[PDB]
RNA sequence: ACGGGGAAUCAGGGUUCGAUUCCGGAGAGGGAGCCUGAGAAACGGCUACCACAUCCAAGGAAGGCAGCAGGCGCGCAAAUUACCCACUCCCGACCCGGGGAGGUAGUGACGAAAAAUAACAAUACAGGACUCUUUCGAGGCCCUGUAAUUGGAAUGAGUCCACUUUAAAUCCUUUAACGAGGAUCCAUUGGAGGGCAAGUCUGGUGCCAGCAGCCGCGGUAAUUCCAGCUCCAAUAGCGUAUAUUAAAGUUGCUGCAGUUAAAAAGCUCGUAGUUGGAUCU
């Protein structure tokens, strides 16, 4: 007896046939026009649309009169919603099906830190984000796959502490300052 | 049968040392590489021999 | 099996079986009765200082048996009521280490916190391995000496780099007596590795080594040696080897009081001259010039291992008379061949078995089976020795000890030992087919003059001229019989007496019956070709010995095989059919066989070696 | 030239090969 | 074969695992018998016997780790003889004492989550693309690199004061100071004949050594072995072995087959089983 939980689980599947062309193919392309760094960080966006279809694929034998998908269907397109993958005009649960990848990987902050202008390349925002220069509201974020909600897009700025933002530069100007 | 020849090739090979090149790349910065290398200015060029390490 | 009840009792058994079977052996070892906890400790690294760490070891009650430099003592704590004995031993010395780390029980390797290991504790480290290792643990001296944090890394960044030699083991260090009380407790309960050599013969280690001559004109007298008895019943009619001044015959064993007993005179043996059997080895009725050796022998070594034994033909001396005494075989494995058609006179001069293995199952009966009236282990039994010289007394004052055991009948005489080496790969200069090198077989030193050899199974075996790294080869020499299993070292002076060690390996069947066959290949050229016939240019010079060397078979090198069919030229042409066609980038090759004997340049004097270190 | 190579070795101990480079320049991209 | 709650896989149906932290059972080396007590056929209680085994002054005495550590043995196969009652709770006469229950560290690539190993700019290209020139060729307009071309700007990994954390420590979080140009502070594991992504390039060997799950490769030009280069796949992970699930509509209820591919009993009667025609507001 102990008291800690072992309840894990796994966020990603791997494609049944290794060696496909043209799923290679499609893969590679959304890693580059991305800047993402492995398979794995396809397969995972791959496993959360997964997730989505299949629940609203279960919601859609019940009838439009039913409670649970009332309750529930209503409650997965706020989600939808709520992190802009979704408009607010097509929240009829058919619209669920019609969403893709690629409405999914354009809200990592990574990308919108890319949109915003803040970097010149979306390789560019990955180590932005990651050398702790990027803060969302108030809250330096560390992560590039933060999935960023509609509300906090409006909030995405350089970071107080940061040479780009605050001011206080880094090792390498300072550094050359002294040899000045 | 005869196990007197053992590691016979393998002993007889001229050793030929392994030639000092750049460290690769790793990661991200490879995954861009391969697919600037693929997809972005790709080639327009002598088409359906798209046969990467060709020979000839 | 048969429903659930006999086959939990058929599990039983068989549990019972070998839960038996590994306590017939443990009682092997340091009893109550106690021959004592024998434990060898070295230091690897020789940054290690060795006075450090056995101060510490010291204090149960110390009993400081002093010697000549080292400090060999033995240790009685009684709170775990056990009877340790501690021997101590330097990195790289040859002599200090391999005869006392022999019949010892256990080694204790004291590693460094930096590194593994030096350059020269590796080098004793390959000899101790390839001896058999006894049980053995690592240990560790400077690791607390380091800050709080930086010494969580430092068994972290040592464990991995004692791999590559040692592939798993945990690191007792050593900085307390508190850290030292884990180690014997840790020593005490080992799995012992049991030495398959020692268990058959009665081996002893030397406490006190005590001399008066005979008469000192000519400076050979009788040893008083003592020390405790550790391996079987210990006859008093068996022959004594010391282990480095040849081998004699004793007159008196007694048993005196135990110097050093766990808790706390009489004469029983004599030898006689009946059952004394007689010590002979024989049947009594019948700079730059080095240089330039050395650079052709970087290149006639490197004539074997691309061409596989191109000669030159002799264009002077007819083909009768240069390779008369050789001669063809028609396949190398199935010809028939006569083991005793030209002995030498040496073979007259060496000992032979009737049949080697079922000697070896009677005599290996008899000293575990059958109970003789000797004298039984854990003893103290001090000894008289008959003719020793004296200059085996001053040199256990400067510290070496001197080691004595007992042999089994046969194993006093000369024979023709054949022995299986593999080099090592630690030295990379060649060695020639008949050098002289130093030979540790089985508790012996010695050095010889072997003969290399392939190891196959069928009768003959063809000669390798040098050594190759990677093929196993089988050294042939005469030598005094020692019955198998032996743990064998090969060295070479390279220079200033320091012994380079080049091969390990264990031992073969001694018998004489082994047949090395030293090989010449004659090439050809081939010059007309024609239709399934050849004209063979070059191999032979006259006309007469093409038809001496007719039924001799023929092959060439992409595989073809054929013979001589005529002669053609008055010069050395000929004609020779063949089974395909030839081409024309081939070489047509005959191979000439003899048999080969080795030299008999057998002394049982070794020089000792120097403090082995780099260069 | 795939079209004569896989023409010629189709039989060959290279026809799994010469397969692989004429549907390389067939379907192409 | 301890049973369940459950776990893996899965279109739908299924199949297999469940010793293992929760509930219930059993048992303390093997059987047996008791004392005490509300409660035990109790084993960190006792009495025997069978099996092992410790001390002994030889008359006697004491045992039971399938508790936590640790050892041996077994084996393909599994961690420290560490710190503390501060947490969660339990026992006692008790706000106070105790608890290897439990908590905290150590070992730990079982496994699961996040995630570095570089980004950017100016040049130049016998690189591409966009506007003009019939074309040569004209441009900061957008991209690319087998530029070990130049250039500062950014930063962790480490090293390390301090705070914070905690019972006290560690770790992470927060901050001084140092900390990157072959940013040598170098990413690996398998592969390149087809299944199946990716070289009939070069050297060696010559049905040998060896590769190859399968088909096949190797007999002097080897797309396959041993290597060099180059390329591919996953990527702080990747091979191998075995169990199992899908693939398997190759166990078939859904949903297979039975003339010739494996297969309908020689024929008929017959009890159980299985299945049974219309018809009632």
């Amino acid at each position: 007896p102990v008291a800690r939980s072992w309840v894990c689980r796994k966020t990603y599947v791997t494609p049944r046939r290794p060696f496909e062309k043209s799923r290679l193919d499609q893969e590679l392309k959304l890693i580059g026009e991305y800047g993402l760094r492995n398979k794995r960080e396809v397969w995972r966006v791959k496993f959360t649309l997964a997730k989505i279809r299949k629940a609203a694929r279960e919601l859609l034998t019940l009838d439009e009169k039913d409670p649970r998908r009332l309750f529930e269907g209503n409650a997965l397109l706020r989600r939808l919603v709520r992190i802009g993958v979704l408009d607010e005009g097509k929240m009829k649960l058919d619209y669920i099906l019609g969403l893709k990848i690629e409405d999914f990987l354009e809200r990592r902050l990574q990308t919108q830190v890319f949109k915003l202008g803040l970097a010149k390349s979306i390789h560019h925002a990955r180590v932005l984000i990651r050398q702790r220069h990027i803060r969302v509201r108030k809250q330096v974020v560390n992560i590039p796959s933060f999935i960023v909600r509609l509300d906090s897009q409006k909030h995405i700025d350089f970071s107080l502490r940061s040479p780009y933002g605050g001011g206080r530069p880094g090792r390498v100007k300072r550094k050359n300052a002294k040899k000045g | 049968g005869s196990l007197a020849r053992a590691g016979k090739v393998r002993g007889q090979t001229p050793k030929v040392a392994k030639q000092e090149k750049k460290k690769k790349k790793t990661g991200r910065a490879k995954r861009r590489m391969q697919y600037n290398r693929r997809f972005v200015n790709v080639v327009p060029t002598f088409g359906k021999k798209k046969g990467p390490n060709a020979n000839s | 099996e048969l429903s659930r009840v006999d086959q939990r009792h058929r599990a039983s058994q068989l549990r019972k079986q070998k839960k038996e079977a590994v306590l017939a052996e443990k009682r092997q070892l340091g009893g109550k009765d106690g021959p004592p906890h024998q434990v060898l400790v070295v230091p690897l690294h020789s940054r290690i200082s060795l006075p450090e760490a056995m101060q510490l070891l010291q204090d149960g009650t110390v009993h400081l048996n002093e010697l000549g430099n080292t400090q060999n003592f033995m240790l009685l704590c009684p709170r775990l009521k056990h009877r340790w004995f501690f021997t101590s031993a330097r990195p790289g010395d040859l002599h200090v280490v391999l005869d006392m780390a022999k019949v010892a029980d256990t080694i204790l390797f004291l590693l460094d916190p930096l590194e593994g290991w030096d350059s020269t504790g590796d080098y004793c480290l390959s000899c101790l391995f390839a001896q058999g290792l006894p049980t053995y643990t690592l240990a560790v001296q400077g690791i607390s000496g380091l800050p709080l944090k930086k010494q969580i890394d430092t068994r972290k960044k040592l464990s991995k780099a004692v791999e590559k030699r040692f592939p798993h083991d945990k690191l007792l260090l050593l900085d307390t007596q508190q850290e030292a009380g884990m180690l014997l407790r840790q020593l005490a309960n080992q799995k012992q590795q049991h030495l398959a050599f020692r268990d058959r013969r009665a081996y002893l280690f030397a406490h006190a080594v005590d001399f008066v001559p005979s008469e000192e004109n000519n400076l050979v007298g009788t040893l008083k040696i003592s020390g405790y008895v550790r391996g079987q019943t210990l006859n008093v009619n068996r022959l004594l080897h010391i282990v480095g001044y040849g081998d004699f015959q004793m007159k008196q064993i007694d048993a005196p009081g135990d110097p050093f007993p766990l808790n706390p005179k009489v004469l029983m043996k004599a030898d006689p001259g009946r059952q004394e059997s007689l010590q002979a080895e024989v049947i009594p009725d019948p700079d730059e010039e080095a240089e330039a050796k050395m650079l052709e022998k970087y290149k006639q070594e490197r004539l074997e291992e691309m061409f596989p034994d191109e000669v030159d033909t002799p264009r002077d001396v007819a083909a009768r008379i240069r390779f008369q005494k050789y001669r063809g075989l028609k396949s190398f494995r199935t010809s028939p061949w006569d083991p005793k058609e030209n002995l030498p006179q040496d073979y007259a001069r060496i000992f032979q078995f009737q049949n080697f293995t079922n000697t070896r199952k009677s005599i290996f009966k008899e000293v575990e089976e059958k109970e003789v009236e000797g004298a039984e282990v854990g003893w103290y039994v001090t000894l008289h020795v008959s003719e020793v010289p004296v200059s085996v007394v001053e040199c256990f004052r400067q510290g070496t000890p001197l080691i004595a055991f007992s042999l089994l009948p046969h194993e006093q005489k000369m024979s023709v030992l054949n022995m299986v080496v593999r080099r090592d790969p630690g030295n990379t200069e060649p060695v020639k087919a008949k050098e002289e090198l130093i030979f540790h077989c089985g508790f012996r030193r010695f050095r010889a003059s072997p003969l290399f050899s392939q190891h196959t199974a069928a009768d003959k075996h063809k000669l390798q001229r040098f050594l190759t790294a990677d093929m196993a080869l089988v050294a042939t020499v005469y030598a005094p019989i020692t019955f198998p299993p032996a743990s064998v070292l090969l060295f070479k002076q390279k220079s200033n007496g320091m012994h380079s060690l080049i091969a390990t390996g264990h031992l073969m069947s001694v018998d004489p019956d082994r047949m090395v066959i030293k090989r010449v290949v004659l090439s050809g050229h081939p010059f007309k070709i024609f239709t399934k016939m050849a004209v063979v240019r070059y191999m032979f010079f006259n006309r007469e010995d093409v038809l001496w060397f007719k039924p001799v078979e023929l092959r060439t090198k992409w595989g073809r095989r054929g013979h001589i069919k005529e002669p053609l030229g008055t010069h050395g042409h000929m004609k020779c059919s063949f089974d395909g066609k030839l081409k024309s980038q081939d070489t047509v090759l005959m191979n000439l066989y003899k048999r080969v004997f080795p030299k008999w340049t057998y002394d049982p004097y070794v020089p000792e070696p120097v403090p082995w270190l780099k260069s | 030239d795939p079209y004569e190579d896989f023409q010629e070795n189709w039989n060959t101990k290279h026809s799994s090969g010469v397969t692989r480079e004429l549907m390389r320049e067939l379907n192409g991209g």
